[PDB]
DNA sequence: ATCGATGTATATATCTGACACGTGCCTGGAGACTAGGGAGTAATCCCCTTGGCGGTTAAAACGCGGGGGACAGCGCGTACGTGCGTTTAAGCGGTGCTAGAGCTGTCTACGACCAATTGAGCGGCCTCGGCACCGGGATTCTGAT
DNA sequence: ATCAGAATCCCGGTGCCGAGGCCGCTCAATTGGTCGTAGACAGCTCTAGCACCGCTTAAACGCACGTACGCGCTGTCCCCCGCGTTTTAACCGCCAAGGGGATTACTCCCTAGTCTCCAGGCACGTGTCAGATATATACATCGAT
């Protein structure tokens, strides 16, 4: 019998291909799930995770901290246009808001 | 392709008088006469589209109207007409004949 | 005379402070009690997980802050700085909540 | 009861300051209390419906998250 | 009551019994109006009374504009005489009036919003679309065009005692909503 | 007793984080947010692919439906990069066993 | 009547200078239209069931209870032995 | 196939029950059919999510009732729940 | 003799088709017996509400045939169905005749 | 002669087009615009006539709803004329700008 | 290749759409702003519809593709199939 | 005040095409039966929620002066609406044709499914370091002169 | 421009509790093999989408002019903001009971699945009538004469 080698290592991913396949099969999405569908979906999930993790780690470095907290995820999502569009209807707990003051409210000389 | 009712005017029945006079004099015929009349139709159409400028209105009391074959006809009694391009003329009776501007 | 800031300087300082921070701006026990009296109208003798009331407070505060952003923008559209309730009606009406 | 008055004037001022509001009229407090109350009625009504469907007596954080996702406004960080 | 409605308009239709080629009657009949792309009937009017006719190709024609039933019958006979002088085998038959129009005034404003509230079974008032109530009286089959100005106009009858009975029936219910 | 297992993407998000920022940590509440994000995006893409298979009278969700759902949901640059990553992973998975 | 004089002058000049080619296809002479315009100018010296005349083109006809409005254009009136030409005309009357 | 499947005749029967003198346009029938498919899909999706949330694998009358309470506004929800329970009671009684 | 499930439930909407669509719609691996009955009853009630208000709107316009305009008037004048269909566009429906009071003449 | 007060035939136009139900944009220019837009996404495409009609229904309903919100925020600014900033405010509050 | 058809959404068409929306008075820059708004709206809807079409390996945009693209954006349309 | 123009209601005739209805038929739903797994129910347990008590402290409530913004009023000028005549392209109707939707037949690879197994992944324990707090000095912003 | 003062930032010690790594169990993913059927592909059909052409005509467009409304300015006044003082209840910590969420075990019944029959519903065809259109009459309303 061959040595067990996980599907995520075959696809070169960190996200679980097998767990995504099981969640697709039990999720009642279709009566059949293709072989490459969990691979592709796990790759897409890994890419989106990596994008938010670039932006949140950069937000944490800019705040001079080494841990990503909800504020860093909030800043990461809102300062990027496409992740803000993807999470437009999404609120992040303990994330706060973007620092934004309307220019007419600024004092005048 | 235009409306053929302008020989009922003075200029038109004088042309038909001229053409059938020359027919009776024995050099022209019906084909020449009819081509004269449609050419007359085109040139009266163009001269009334371009080189008219006066303003003429008549107000009166109507006697008999009518509308058939794309032609409105009216009879107006005791009507007052005025001329401006300042003369007002009183005329007891006048008849109005017209056809639609856009030929079909 | 004691030092007194001009009207609007402390307001801007508070705007910067509360936009820099992330904590809940409503006291937790009054919000707790408000959630419970609203929940009495749908089912008597209810209980709440603490995380449930915290989720409700996060959602309510985010909703109110976004509503106040739209309220501020539609007040500014009226060439104003103070927000009156007609601003809140305009924001909720354009947002399809009325 | 007075629990809607528990959303005090300074709390509404702080929420507006986070929203970037520089000046607040006096009627905003009652207006905001009404808006918050109807929002909470919708979300708690859906959460209690989710709870009663599970034959539960405690409103879980899942029920609130699910009710909010039904409302079209998705909350992260509380599970789901 | 002490008021009788005044008659305004009578519409009546008369069949003739033959098919009509209306082009020749348009050519040979005065006051005739025809446009095939606009309306497939000739329209002509006479001096006595101020009334019109709508001759169709099927021979069925309608007279409206008269103010009395016998004189309307006379006008229909005159239109039949016109088409007979034109020369179609079209004889006078099937005379029946379709509707009579009566009008009256009450000389006081009406709390007709309250009348619509108290009589919502047959009332319809919504102001910027039409400023008059359309009351559908069922005994007899008469519709109402009433206004706050007091111009009570009612129509939908086949005989004058019907509209008289409708007027005396609506008289108390309009009287008890005298505005101011 | 011993409570049942609660599956989460916490370890996978952490592995991705150690690849993308080798020295940056993450709090538990931020991990809960990232878990909710992965669950939400999984549900959105899977639901879009489910509707895609239902519209075309198909009964199988393949990589084509996942790709089209990714193109439908994600904004343009995210969509094209995610399609690139998914195609790369699928062709690498098919190249191997 | 000055503008109408110019109108019939240009219309007779117009007719005599198109009719060259479609008369000379038959090909007789030009003296015929010469003395035609000569004698033409000599000429121009002068019941409720179915000369004064006006003749034109119409645009629109509308009707009230008894009154019409009618906008009229491109025509020449024949009235009072003084033929006049108009750009626009309005016809309104009661039917009583 | 050449076969197409629709809720046209059922909407027509309901229309004859409500107003037994009033017709309906083909475009209005298309709108009504799309309305029924949309409401069916919303209630079925909510009931599916209810079944998934409570770790159940069946859609029952309870799932549809709770989905109706979630999606329909309050007075419509009350009457639709009453109608659904009445129909389920009649179906089980008649077996 | 076979009698349909809609006749058993006393409904006009097809219980059998709703059961088939629930089974084939990939909502759950099992579908209860009362679920299509309940759902067909709810769909019939909502259809009845829309059609009753649309027939009333058609009578208001002196029409005996429901057009999309009548469905739009029925949906938008009733606040319950307006909330139900707030994100729904009705083709050839038009809008409600609403004029703002500021724009009206003095 | 007779001229209407400025605003009256405007209000009568509002009443007319709110009473009516037909599509307000000329059909052929809208179809040409749809073809032009679709050339960006895929070449040599075809369109069902019902597809272009559905697009026109949706586009006109979207613009009428947007103009209702635009009119509301113009009235909110104590105006009756709608400005482009009215559209920008309506679109940003709606959440799309 | 079709070019400059956004100008086919004429000034009177935008005025009529505003009239149905209840707008009494219209500025002059509203027409250009509305043309831009319509353009971006149809790019969104047509991009989604063409994606749906390409997934079905078709070459024509079916009306149902437009309906699903509208439903995806929350702008549900009744009257062209469900 | 009169009145011309515009909009609305009612009775009637015409014409059309979309609508309601009759019919075949065929495929999907009902009847009948079986099996097995999900769900209902009972019992347990333990954990998390509710309730109370105490202090203490920061936040809320209240009062007050004042100044800055809201709002009303006024003027003006320009941009927009109204109406005209001219231009133009949409729309209707018809014809042709062919690209492509859509359906049918067939065959094959692909995915559900089942059994054995093992190694990833989750719960649990423990630890140490990253960040919050406290405390002090340096930096920056603000109001008045 | 500048200075007193308040608010905020930079730096460091403390410390504490939560992130991260480790260990053990266990169950879910993996490997392997079978089998049914979903779909990929070919091929035919025939439908509707595109392209063209011509006529009509209603709509778009350009322009001109008046006017009313957007916008700027000014005055006022009032009502929110900043701040000091008093009150009050939020919050933290701790304890304690017990309600119910969660888990497990067992049974049973309810639905998936299958086979057979038959009729409900849909495609198709066809009469026919609701509605669009048009006329005439009476009445209300807006703005210019």
């Amino acid at each position: 019998r061959a040595k067990a080698k996980t599907r995520s290592s075959r696809a070169g991913l960190q996200f679980p291909v097998g767990r995504v396949h099981r969640l697709l099969r039990k999720g009642n999405y279709a009566e059949r799930v293709g072989a490459g569908a969990p691979v592709y979906l796990a790759a897409v999930l890994e890419y989106l995770t990596a994008e938010i993790l670039e932006l949140a780690g950069n937000a944490a470095r800019d705040n001079k901290k080494t841990r990503i907290i909800p504020r860093h995820l909030q800043l990461a999502v809102r300062n990027d246009e496409e992740l803000n569009k993807l999470l437009g209807r999404v609120t992040i707990a303990q994330g706060g808001v973007l620092p934004n003051i309307q220019s007419v409210l600024l004092p005048k000389k | 392709g235009y409306y053929e009712l302008y020989r009922r005017s003075t200029i038109g029945n004088s042309l038909v008088d001229a053409l059938d006079t020359l027919i009776s004099d024995g050099r022209i015929e019906a084909s020449l006469a009819m081509r004269v009349l449609e050419t007359f139709d085109k040139v009266v159409a163009e001269t009334l589209k371009d080189n008219t400028q006066s303003k003429l209105t008549v107000k009166g009391n109507l006697d008999t109207y009518g509308f058939c074959d794309d032609v409105w006809t009216f009879i107006v009694k005791n009507c007052q007409v005025t001329v401006e391009d300042q003369s007002v003329i009183s005329v007891d009776k006048l008849r109005i004949v017209a056809c639609n501007s856009k030929k079909s | 005379k004691p030092h007194r800031y001009r009207p609007g300087t402390v307001a801007l300082r508070e705007i910067r402070r509360y936009q820099k921070s992330t904590e809940l701006l409503i006291r937790k026990l009054p919000f707790q009690r408000l959630v419970r009296e609203i929940a009495q109208d749908f089912k008597t003798d209810l209980r709440f997980q603490s995380s449930a009331v915290m989720a409700l407070q996060e959602a309510s505060e985010a909703y109110l802050v976004a509503l106040f952003e739209d309220t501020n923008l539609c007040a500014i559209h009226a060439k104003r700085v103070t927000i009156m309730p007609k601003d809140i009606q305009l924001a909720r009406r354009i947002r399809g909540e009325r | 009861r007075d629990n809607i008055q528990g959303i005090t004037k300074p709390a509404i001022r702080r929420l507006a300051r986070r929203g970037g509001v520089k000046r607040i009229s006096g009627l905003i407090y009652e207006e905001t209390r009404g808006v918050l109350k109807v929002f909470l009625e919708n979300v708690i009504r859906d959460a209690v419906t989710y709870t009663e469907h599970a034959k539960r007596k405690t409103v879980t954080a899942m029920d609130v998250v699910y009710a909010l996702k039904r409302q079209g406004r998705t909350l992260y960080g509380f599970g789901g | 009551s002490g008021i009788v409605p005044t008659l305004q308009n009578i519409v009546a239709t008369v069949t003739l019994g033959c098919r009509l080629d209306l082009k020749t009657v348009a050519l040979h009949a005065r006051n005739a109006e025809y446009n095939p792309k606009r309306f497939a009937a000739v329209i002509m009017r006479i001096r006595e009374p101020k009334t019109t006719a709508l001759i169709f190709a099927s021979g069925k024609m309608v007279v409206t504009g008269a103010k009395s039933e016998d004189d309307s019958k006379l006008a229909s006979r005159k239109y039949a005489r016109i088409i007979q002088k034109i020369g179609f085998a079209a004889k006078f038959t099937d005379f029946k009036i379709q509707n009579i129009v009566g009008s009256c005034d009450v000389k006081f404003p009406i709390r007709l919003e309250g009348l619509a509230f108290s009589h919502g079974t047959f009332s319809s008032y919504e102001p910027e679309l039409f400023p008059g109530l359309i009351y559908r009286m069922v005994k007899p089959k008469i519709v109402l065009l009433i206004f706050v100005s007091g111009k009570i106009v009612l129509t939908g009858a086949k005989q004058r005692e019907e509209i008289y009975q409708a007027f005396e029936a609506i008289y108390p219910v309009l009287s008890e909503f005298r505005k101011m | 007793r011993r409570k049942t297992r609660k599956e989460s993407y916490a370890i996978y998000v952490y592995k991705v984080l150690k690849q993308v920022h080798p020295d940056t940590g993450i709090s538990s509440k931020a991990m809960s947010i990232m878990n909710s994000f992965v669950n939400d995006v999984f549900e959105r893409i899977a639901g879009e692919a489910s509707r895609l298979a239902h519209y075309n009278k198909r009964s199988t969700i393949t990589s084509r439906e996942i790709q089209t759902a990714v193109r439908l949901l994600l904004p343009g640059e995210l969509a094209k990069h995610a399609v690139s990553e998914g195609t790369k992973a699928v062709t690498k998975y098919t190249s191997a066993k | 009547n000055a503008e109408a004089s110019r109108v019939y002058e240009i219309i007779v000049e117009s007719v005599v200078n198109e009719v060259r080619e479609d008369f000379e296809n038959a090909g007789i002479d030009e003296q015929t239209l010469q003395d035609l315009k000569n004698i033409w100018q000599k000429k121009l010296t002068e019941d409720y069931l179915i000369e004064n005349l006006m003749l034109c083109l119409y645009d629109k006809v509308t009707r009230t209870k008894a009154r019409w409005k009618c906008s009229l254009k491109d025509g020449v009136v024949t009235i009072n032995r003084n033929d006049y030409t108009f750009q626009k005309a309005q016809v309104e009357a009661e039917w009583v």
